[PDB]
């Protein structure tokens, strides 16, 4: 979740 | 899902106002360099350690590559004019600090190397310690990336005269369209550069993309060179 967040995306799996 | 993007990934066809043949006089084909080039950027992020400093932190790495390819110059065997290689190592944090409607979402600190992989005399490189801060508010995204040059900069000792000490990034989501602006500006020397973009989805993974760059520091070999470049092509991911 979150649009544009590089870090939030990296935390995902 | 397998690989993570850092910055944008795109391939466009471009035309610059003037090609910097001087800086590249060392290459035999330079005298016949053309103003039209393929420009593309690949940018990946590599999470190495999730949870290093908490549930929402990450020790990570990234790699951004920008290339300028003289495709139409068959006379000279269509050489690459320039590639910039930009590896990074950073600590990232996913945050939710809200202030005046804006939410700080990303806090990133790390080390950046930016070089062009050439030997002398066309060698260009610098090292930076930086922080990247990203905040959003509605259809807006703003990113500030201040830095501190460290180490040797002998290949271009005056690079900060043209690049300054920060990069500002503004995104605007207009429906599925993304308007973007990316820039640098040194107040004390008057030098800077700006990159305006517009993208729109053709499909869920591909976007049409138009870009206009104007000013100094488009690439390392043109850090002290001023040009205006326009381009059209495709994009995978925009900034948001
Ligand atoms: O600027 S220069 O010093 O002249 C050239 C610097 C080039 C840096 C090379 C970095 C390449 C990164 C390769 C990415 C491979 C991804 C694998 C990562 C495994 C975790
Ligand atoms: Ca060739
Ligand atoms: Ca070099």
């Amino acid at each position: 979740a979150v649009r544009g967040s590089i870090i939030a995306n990296m935390l995902q799996e | 899902f397998t690989l993570y993007p850092y910055d944008t990934n795109y391939l466009i066809y471009t035309q610059t106002s003037d090609l910097n043949k001087e800086a590249i006089a060392s290459y035999d084909w330079a005298e016949n360099a053309r103003k039209d080039e393929v420009k593309f950027q690949l940018s990946l992020a590599f999470p190495l350690w999730r949870g290093i400093l908490g549930p929402n932190s990450v020790l990570g790495a990234s790699y951004t590559q920008k290339s300028w390819w003289q495709l139409s110059n068959s006379e000279e065997s269509s050489p690459f004019r320039e590639t910039n290689y930009e590896p990074q190592l950073f600590l990232g944090f996913a945050t939710d600090y809200r202030f005046a409607g804006w939410t700080l979402r990303d806090v990133e600190m790390g080390y950046n190397h930016d070089s062009n992989g050439r030997s002398d005399p066309t060698s260009r490189s610098w090292n930076r310690l930086y922080t990247r801060l990203m905040a959003e508010n509605g259809n807006w995204l703003v990113e500030v990336k201040p830095w501190y040059v460290v180490g040797n900069t002998d290949d271009n000792p005056d690079i900060t005269k043209y690049m300054g000490y920060y990069q500002l990034k503004i995104g605007y989501h207009l429906g599925d369209a993304v308007l973007s602006a990316k820039g640098q500006y040194n107040w004390n020397t008057g030098y800077g550069g700006a990159e305006l973009g517009l993208s729109y989805p053709i499909t869920k993974h591909v976007r049409l993309y138009t870009q206009v760059y104007s000013g100094y520091g488009e690439s390392l070999i043109d850090y002290n060179f001023n040009q205006t470049r326009v381009g059209v092509g495709v994009m995978l991911n925009d900034l948001f």
